[PDB]
């Protein structure tokens, strides 16, 4: 249940990092930074001299979108009576049995297929973390060195 | 006359049948408050509860939050949306385990009488005994009325935020 | 629910039953002192632990002792 | 104007058992009474008893016993304590042999009687891990 | 000024010990 | 109203808030739990001297990091006499612009460090913020050693 | 991400997220039956 | 006297018996023990002079801050 | 905690139990455990325990910020 | 007209054009929740026309003295919630009515207590209704004095215009 | 007037007198309870009838104690932790949030404006604390109008708070002085005693004395 659920997760954060590359590269994304003013002395990041270096606008937005999605998931999540799926284990279900090293290979919309592109996301993940922690890009630098450059064009 | 006597001829209970407690007005008010409204399933009690609490948490949080505006301000009113929808869910995540650690039953005003006629011969407090008849007193009706109450919170909070808006927009 | 143990400097001279606010004591027959009585605690389930027992006790160091121990609805002397 | 016949004239104090004597146990004392005499309620104030068969439910055992002290005062004798667990499960409490506690009566065994005083109880120290 | 790398490795090596803590604490039992 | 005190059946039959109260009290008097031998103990008197150390050793690898990250080790080393040392820095929401301002110290509001730790660290021959930072590397290997 | 951006990030999570799971946990723990 | 009400407010009659049972015996030791034997202040005794020395004690701390204060200005 | 003791925190308790048994709106919710006023023991302790954090508060408050506004 | 509680000395069981005389039981409750309501919308309104007159606190004075002036300068936003009130009190008024053992103006439910009424009850009831009919001839005076002079009651009466 | 340790004086001494007096008829009343209180000469009058939902008026009494409490004195912590995070803006000020005493402001102009208007036959207001001119004595201030703002608001219901709570402890003992759900035979302990025993969970102080001595620390308090 537990490896489903973040494998669902890792597919659509896929999609998320394209889409944030996407907005970043085409000019969305807001620039500056919070307004201290505005929203009180928890958005300074730091005073270097003078002057008072707040959380970027963009992270902000992109907090607030993310903040969308986990509220989808908090309320889906106290709605096991209404959902298809639920997040955790009824008293007496049983966990679904492991796939094993290779899932059955069933083309389509089938638990064999989710199960399987959620591996491969969550594994695409380990291996961009990895490849950024070691080499010393962003994450978006090595998601668009490996598109070729067609994500930040 | 006396308007105080004891309640439901039984002076021994600790309650008394005051103008307050046993009034005509009193049983009619409490009778159409969600909680109490005849016809209503426990996903609709729960929605109308939660729909009334968010429609009327997220005014203080507005007003007198660490944000306020003399004026109307976009981000005062979602700072304001943002603590009621962070209160609801913590109201719900209240509920969730309140239900949780309180019921074990699926389908009450059955179980109570298939026990006392078919004896409870068992661990009890299961079988026998048991709380309470509405179906608010189950397992999945105390679910399905915290669900209810998330959702009718949310819901709330933002037409109250909508209304708010207008108010001060167009006002 | 609390415990109370009787001794035999026990003179049977009542005074503990008849101060039992939740009838925990009673006499019994005994043949070790004068009045033949001792006294006895078999419904300590009821025992609420208020030691009224024992001020009322007339030997030196007591013939009833009440030792509290694990905590009831009846031994907490909850009404609700 | 009450629930039954017996039950003492009392007009119902917010001092009566609660949730509580519906499903774990409440506690029934019953006497008979000359004269209605005006008594005090263990929980609230006056009560007026009845001339013949008295019943009065309360939440504790100690607050029956209250009430059957006070009971005494007006020489009053045969009144009888009964335990009710949620079902109708009647113990008799009080008179458990018929005869009052601080009179000795046959047919009881000591309980909880030590055949030494208190200075022969064990050292704690060797009492320990049992 | 410690770097991002310093601070990141001794997080992760902090929920090694964190791990070895909830199972000294489990061990200890309920 | 049950399982909570697992070391005390007598409480745990308790149908009242005592219960709770007395389970938090009553948790390392291991020799009043229910089924006690001399054995367990003193093997769990050992593991929780095991788990006692490796908290200690995590404090001080958390005070090493926070001097090594928020504190100005590196410029009280130059100037210790006018330098105020610096334990950590400060992120509280409800703070106004006044109390920010105030408790401001080089880049972020901070604490000043009264434990002292600046005098003993550079005294036992300590110049870097990586010093600082080797230590609590170091510091948290040996918390999990314990563990 | 920068260094300094960790207090905002950390923060918040331990001191308001940590509470509400602790808090679920101890009392299911304390409200179990057997 | 504020400050030693709280002996009075915060402990109890069993310590104080069993402090004078040892100053008993030395006044037994050396024949000076009282034919009216020394007990512990009672409970309610104990609280109502905690409670009055509490009083006094508050009382008279206000009445010399209040006096010197507005007799001086 | 140290001045007031139990049994007129108890008396109060039922009152405050009656007053929640008795009220619309709130009977849907009941304890779990019996609320009770803490015992004597308990009570002397967490009156010890706020006093002996009281005191050690205040005084590493005092002696920290006089001593940081006097010299210098 | 009928053993109906509100019969006074002055004229005992007053139907002099016989209302009810033909009317049957039902049309009777509906008469008295009628007069009732009347009565004490009118008291209400009496009391609110002079205490407005000699006292208007709110809306940081302004709002005129004069009734059936300020009547027309309430925000109209704080009329709808009156309106709103009234309308929630009156739903609630009809979900009683519904109740076993309702009587007409009954809405505390003092059935449930007054079985037997007494002389004392009887009495304390026929005085609410003498005193909203009293309001409401007063309240009716008050409006038709101030519509055709144009001036409020405690101004009228001490200029002299009588 | 002029003589301010006089008035002083005289003000907190006549105070004091009278939160202590008022003590001492709570504990009257109580004692009253325990020993002269006969239940059959009192069927069903005043005091039976209070005796008999005194549960009510304590939790009532409880609940409004609780509230007052909560809200002046944490009006009060918020003011000083608004203070201390440097957000002047954010407290129950004057310059801030304001909680103007606009009833008690009504009735000081309602005074100053009695002579001619409600008292018609008077030549000045009864005292210029209600309002006027500045009366002084050898340029010393006898009295003068007594301005009330935020923060006479703040400390008059910090009055209202703690003498509900010194009335909550004394009739507490007074209602509780005969009998309770722990202790069915309190009357018959007396007025004066220390406890019933350790069970129960123990039952210090269930006395009413014990009340009139609680009582006696929060009227110190008030006053
Ligand atoms: C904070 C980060 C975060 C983010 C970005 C998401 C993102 C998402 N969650 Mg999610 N979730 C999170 C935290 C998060 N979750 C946590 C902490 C929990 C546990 C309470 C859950 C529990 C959860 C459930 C139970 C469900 C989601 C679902 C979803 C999806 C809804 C988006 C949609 O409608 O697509 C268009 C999306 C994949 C739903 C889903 O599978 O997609 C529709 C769904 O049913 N989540
Ligand atoms: C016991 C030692 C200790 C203590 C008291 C603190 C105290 C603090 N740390 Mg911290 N920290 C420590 C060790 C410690 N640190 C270590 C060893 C590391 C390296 C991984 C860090 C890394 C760290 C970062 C990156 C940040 C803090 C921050 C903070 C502050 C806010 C709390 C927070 O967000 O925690 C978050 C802490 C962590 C993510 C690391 C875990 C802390 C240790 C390893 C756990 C110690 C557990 C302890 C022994 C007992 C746990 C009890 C529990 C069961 C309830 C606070 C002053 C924040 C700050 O400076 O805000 C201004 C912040 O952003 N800490
Ligand atoms: C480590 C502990 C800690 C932390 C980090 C905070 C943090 C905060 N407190 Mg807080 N508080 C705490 C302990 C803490 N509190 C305790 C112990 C007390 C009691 C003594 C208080 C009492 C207190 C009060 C009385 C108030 C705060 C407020 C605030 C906010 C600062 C004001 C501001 O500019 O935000 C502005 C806030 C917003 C723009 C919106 C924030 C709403 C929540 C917090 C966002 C959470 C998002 C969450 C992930 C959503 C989940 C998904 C959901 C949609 C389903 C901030 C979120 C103020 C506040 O904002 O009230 C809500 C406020 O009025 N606190
Ligand atoms: C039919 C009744 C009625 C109506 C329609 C009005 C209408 C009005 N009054 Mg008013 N008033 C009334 C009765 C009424 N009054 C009574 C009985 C009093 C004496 C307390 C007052 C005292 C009063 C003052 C002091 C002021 C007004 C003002 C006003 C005007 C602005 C609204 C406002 O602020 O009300 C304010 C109303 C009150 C403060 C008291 C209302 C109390 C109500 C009538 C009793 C409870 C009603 C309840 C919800 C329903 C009954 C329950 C049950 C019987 C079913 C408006 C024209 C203001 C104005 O501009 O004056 C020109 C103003 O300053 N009124
Ligand atoms: C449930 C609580 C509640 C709330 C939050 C409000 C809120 C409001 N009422 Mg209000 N009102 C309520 C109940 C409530 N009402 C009830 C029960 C009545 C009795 C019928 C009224 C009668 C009433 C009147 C008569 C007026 C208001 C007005 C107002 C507005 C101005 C209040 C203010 O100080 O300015 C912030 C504001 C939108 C005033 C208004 O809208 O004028 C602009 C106005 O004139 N109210
Ligand atoms: C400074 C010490 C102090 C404080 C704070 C209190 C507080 C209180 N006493 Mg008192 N008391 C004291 C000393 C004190 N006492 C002493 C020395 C004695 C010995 C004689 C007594 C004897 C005594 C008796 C005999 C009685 C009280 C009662 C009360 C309560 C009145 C109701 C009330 O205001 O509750 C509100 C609570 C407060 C005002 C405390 C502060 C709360 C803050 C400001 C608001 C909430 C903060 C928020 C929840 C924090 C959340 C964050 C946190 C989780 C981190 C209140 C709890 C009465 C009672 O039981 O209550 C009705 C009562 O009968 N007290
Ligand atoms: C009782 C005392 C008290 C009160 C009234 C307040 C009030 C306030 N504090 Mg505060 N505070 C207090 C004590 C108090 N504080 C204490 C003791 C501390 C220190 C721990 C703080 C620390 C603190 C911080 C750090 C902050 C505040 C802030 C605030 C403001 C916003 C709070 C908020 O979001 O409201 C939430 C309110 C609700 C969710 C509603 C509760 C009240 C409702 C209306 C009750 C309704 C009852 C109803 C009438 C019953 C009848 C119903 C009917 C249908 C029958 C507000 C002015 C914030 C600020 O900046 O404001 C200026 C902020 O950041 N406070
Ligand atoms: C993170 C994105 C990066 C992009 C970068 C910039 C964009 C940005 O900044 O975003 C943040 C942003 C907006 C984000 C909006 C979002 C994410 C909305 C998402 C809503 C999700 C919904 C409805 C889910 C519904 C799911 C359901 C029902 C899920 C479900 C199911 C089904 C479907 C399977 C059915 C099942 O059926 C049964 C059986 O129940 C039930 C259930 C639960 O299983 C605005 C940002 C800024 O406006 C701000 C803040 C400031 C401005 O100045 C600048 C901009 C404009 C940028
Ligand atoms: C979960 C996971 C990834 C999850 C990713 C998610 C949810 C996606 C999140 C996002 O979408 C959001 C939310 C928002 C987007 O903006 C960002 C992203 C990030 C895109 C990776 C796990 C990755 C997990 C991995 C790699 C686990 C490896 C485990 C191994 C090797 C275990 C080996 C052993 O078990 C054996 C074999 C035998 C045992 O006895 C011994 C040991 C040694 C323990
Ligand atoms: C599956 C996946 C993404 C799936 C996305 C899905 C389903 C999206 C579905 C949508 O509905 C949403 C959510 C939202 C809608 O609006 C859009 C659509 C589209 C409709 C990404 C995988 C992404 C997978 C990735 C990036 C995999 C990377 C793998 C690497 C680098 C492997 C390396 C190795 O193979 C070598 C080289 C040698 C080996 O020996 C060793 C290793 C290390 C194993
Ligand atoms: C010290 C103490 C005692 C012992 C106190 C005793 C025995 C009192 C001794 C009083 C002496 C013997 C007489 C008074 C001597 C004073 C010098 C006279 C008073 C001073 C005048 C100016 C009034 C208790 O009995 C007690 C009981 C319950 C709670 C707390 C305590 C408690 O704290």
């Amino acid at each position: 249940k537990a490896e489903r659920w973040n494998g669902r997760h890792a597919m659509f954060g896929w999609i998320v990092l394209l889409a944030t590359g996407y907005a970043q590269a085409h000019g969305l994304l807001p620039e500056g930074g919070m307004d201290a003013k505005e929203w009180g002395t928890w958005v300074i990041v730091s005073t270097t001299n003078g002057e008072q270096v707040t959380i970027p606008a963009a992270r902000a937005a992109i907090a607030i979108g993310h903040l969308h999605f986990g509220a989808v998931g908090v309320f889906a999540a106290y709605s096991k009576n209404s959902v298809k799926d639920r997040l955790l284990l009824e008293p007496g279900e049983k966990d679904e049995a492991p796939a094993g090293l290779f899932p059955a290979l069933r083309p389509g919309l089938t638990k064999e297929a989710e199960m399987l592109n959620g591996r491969v996301a969550m594994l695409g993940l380990v291996a961009l973390v990895a490849v950024s922690a070691a080499t010393g890009q962003d994450i978006l630098s090595v998601i668009d060195q490996g598109l070729g450059g067609l994500l930040l064009k | 006359v006396s308007f105080i006597k004891p309640y439901r001829q039984d002076p021994f209970v600790g309650h008394l049948a005051t103008p307050i407690t046993t009034s005509a007005f009193t049983r009619a008010y409490l009778k159409v408050l969600p909680a109490y409204r005849p016809g209503l399933t426990p996903l609709s009690r729960g929605a109308e509860i939660g729909f009334t609490h968010g429609y009327f948490l997220i005014g203080p949080f507005y007003t007198y939050g660490p944000l306020r505006s003399v004026e109307f301000s976009l981000t005062s009113l979602a700072a304001g949306l943002l603590a009621a929808i962070t209160l609801l869910l913590i109201l719900t995540v209240g509920l969730s385990i309140y239900g949780q650690v309180t019921y074990d039953v699926y389908d009450n005003a059955l179980i109570v009488k298939l026990v006392r006629q078919m004896v409870g011969s068992e661990r009890t407090q299961d079988l026998p005994q048991i709380k309470g008849t509405s179906e608010l007193d189950t397992v999945l009706g105390w679910q399905k009325f915290s669900e209810g109450f998330f959702s009718g919170g949310l819901i709330g909070s933002i037409v109250a935020a909508v209304g708010i808006a207008l108010y001060s927009t167009y006002l | 629910s609390h415990t109370v143990k009787i001794y035999d400097t026990c003179i049977g001279c009542t005074q503990c039953v008849r101060a039992c606010p939740t009838d925990v004591l009673e006499m019994v027959p005994w043949d070790g002192c004068k009045a033949g009585q001792i006294a006895s605690a078999p419904r300590t389930e009821d025992c609420v632990g208020c030691k009224r027992c024992e001020t009322a006790c007339p030997t030196d160091f007591l013939s009833v002792r009440v030792y509290l121990g694990g905590e009831t609805t009846r031994s907490l002397g909850l009404a609700y | 104007k009450l629930k039954q016949s017996d039950f003492p004239k009392f007009e119902g104090s917010t001092g009566g058992w609660l949730s509580a004597a519906k499903n774990e146990e409440k506690y029934v004392i019953i006497w008979t009474s000359k004269d209605a005499s005006l008594f005090e309620m263990p929980t609230g104030g006056t009560a007026k008893m009845n001339a013949g068969n008295n019943v009065a439910y309360f939440a504790r055992k100690e607050q029956c016993l209250a009430l059957g002290s006070q009971l005494r005062g007006f020489k009053i004798t045969n009144y009888k304590i009964f335990r009710i667990y949620p079902p109708l499960d009647i113990t008799l409490l009080h008179p458990f042999d018929g005869v009052f506690p601080e009179k000795v009566n046959q047919g009881r065994s000591p309980v909880g009687k030590r055949d030494a005083s208190i200075g022969g109880n064990p050292n704690p120290a060797s009492l320990k891990f049992q | 000024m410690i770097y991002d790398s310093q601070v990141y490795i001794a997080l992760v090596i902090a929920v090694v010990a964190s791990v070895l803590a909830i199972r000294l604490g489990a061990t200890l039992y309920n | 109203v049950y399982k909570f005190p697992k070391f005390s059946k007598a409480l745990a039959e308790d149908p009242s808030t005592r219960r709770i109260w007395y389970g938090i009290a009553t948790a390392h008097d291991f020799e009043s739990h229910d089924a006690m031998t001399e054995s367990k103990l003193y093997q769990k008197i050992f593991a929780s001297h095991f788990g006692h150390i490796a908290i200690i050793f995590l404090w001080t690898a958390g005070n090493l990091f926070h001097v090594a990250w928020q504190g100005n080790f590196e410029a009280w080393i130059l100037n210790p006499l006018k330098v105020r040392p610096i334990a950590h820095a400060i992120w509280d929401p409800h703070f106004g612009q006044a109390a920010y301002k105030a408790f401001l110290k080089t880049s972020s509001p901070a604490n000043l460090a009264l434990s002292g730790v600046y005098e003993w660290w550079y005294t036992i021959g300590m110049r870097t913020n990586n010093d600082l930072y080797q230590g609590s590397f170091f510091l948290i290997l040996l918390s999990s050693l314990l563990l | 991400m920068s260094l300094d951006l960790l207090p905002s990030f950390f923060v918040p999570l331990v001191g308001l997220v940590l509470p509400l799971f602790s808090i679920i946990g101890l009392f299911l723990y304390i409200e179990k039956e057997n | 006297i504020w400050a030693f009400s709280l002996m009075f407010l915060f402990s109890g009659r069993g310590y104080w018996q069993e402090l004078i049972e040892s100053i008993v015996w030395a006044h037994n030791k050396l024949k000076v023990a009282p034919s009216i034997q020394p007990r512990a202040l009672s409970i309610t005794q104990g609280r109502a002079v905690g409670v009055a020395h509490y009083l006094l004690g508050g009382i008279g701390t206000t009445w010399a801050f209040f006096l010197a204060r507005i007799i001086s200005v | 905690f140290l001045i007031s003791w139990r049994g007129y925190w108890q008396e109060l308790i039922e009152t405050i139990v009656w007053a929640h048994e008795r009220t619309p709106l709130a009977n849907l919710v009941r304890w779990k455990d019996k609320p009770v006023a803490l015992s004597i023991v308990q009570a002397r302790l967490v009156g010890l325990a706020h006093f002996t954090i009281g005191y050690v508060l205040t005084y590493a408050a005092f002696v920290i910020a006089s001593t940081i506004g006097k010299l210098g | 007209l009928d053993g109906m509680i509100g019969s006074s000395a002055p004229f005992k069981n007053f139907d002099p054009l016989g209302f009810a005389a033909k009317a049957d039981q039902k049309t009777l409750n509906k008469y008295r929740e009628s007069e009732l309501k009347h009565g004490r919308v009118a008291m209400l309104a009496v009391l609110g026309w002079i205490v407005q007159e000699f006292w208007h606190p709110l809306y940081d004075g302004k709002l005129s003295s004069n009734p059936l002036k300020a009547l027309t300068e309430v925000p109209l936003i704080g009329w709808a919630q009156i309106f709103v009130a009234i309308n929630v009190i009156e739903y609630l008024q009809n979900k009683i009515k519904e109740l076993p053992g309702y009587r007409p103006g009954d809405y505390l439910g003092t059935w449930e207590w007054v079985e037997q009424s007494d002389e004392g009850w009887d009495s304390y009831q026929t005085k609410e209704l003498n005193n909203g009919r009293l309001a409401m001839v007063a309240i009716a005076g008050l409006i038709v004095q101030d519509l055709i002079t144009g001036q409020a009651a405690l101004e009228q009466i001490t200029a002299g215009n009588t | 007037a002029i003589d301010y340790p006089t008035q002083l004086s005289l003000f907190t001494h006549h105070v004091w007198i009278g939160g202590f007096c008022i003590v001492g008829g709570a504990a009257h009343g109580a004692i009253f309870f325990v020993r002269d209180y006969n239940a059959a000469n009192n069927y069903n009058n005043l005091i039976d009838r209070v005796i008999r939902h005194r549960d009510a008026i304590i939790s009532h009494l409880n609940w409004v104690c609780i509230f007052l409490g909560c809200h002046s004195f944490g009006l009060y912590v918020h003011n000083d932790t608004m203070r201390a995070l440097g957000r002047s803006q954010d407290l129950f000020s004057d310059n801030a949030i304001a909680l103007k005493p606009i009833f008690a402001q009504f009735i000081q102009n309602l005074h100053t404006l009695a002579p001619g208007s409600t008292a018609p036959n008077a030549l000045t207001t009864v005292s210029y604390a209600f309002g006027g001119d500045v009366i002084s004595v050898g340029s010393k201030i006898a009295m003068m109008p007594i301005s009330l703002g935020t923060a006479d608001f703040l400390v008059h219901h910090i009055h209202a708070f703690t003498i509900h709570v010194t009335v909550l402890i004394l009739l507490k003992g007074v209602l509780y002085s005969r009998n309770s759900r722990l202790i069915p035979d309190k009357a018959n302990l007396g007025f004066r005693f220390p406890c019933d025993g350790p069970g129960r969970g123990g039952t210090c102080q269930v006395s009413a004395w014990d009340h009139v001595f609680l009582g006696l620390f929060w009227m110190y308090n008030s006053i």
